[PDB]
């Protein structure tokens, strides 16, 4: 049930780590 | 469920093993060579990021992905 929820988690904070690299 | 804290920590973590891996260096490739063939003004951004999400993802050394999903759990499950 959390296997989802981890899921969400590592997408989220990747799909973030994207955005870092493009603001600069 | 989070601690706040591991949260921060995690964040952390993400960033160090995609810096060594070689995964900065190849997201920032991909953005410059899908501009310069674009155009700048001619792009529609998140037109772009929405795009490339995707690719980014799967990019991704399964070794890498292993440690995350590792500290993953060990937090929503306490």
């Amino acid at each position: 049930s959390l296997d989802e929820a981890a899921n969400y988690l590592y997408q989220s904070l990747l799909d973030d780590a994207v955005v870092g690299i493009f603001n600069e | 469920t989070l601690r706040s804290q591991d949260k921060a920590a995690l964040k952390e973590l993400l960033h160090t093993r995609l810096v060594e891996c070689g995964w900065h260096k190849d997201i920032k490739e991909m953005i410059r060579n899908i501009i310069m063939e674009r155009g700048v003004d001619n792009i529609n951004r998140d037109q772009l990021a929405a795009q490339i999400v995707p690719q980014a993802r799967a990019l991704v050394p399964e070794v890498v992905k292993n440690e995350m999903m590792l500290r993953v759990h060990a937090a929503l499950d306490k």
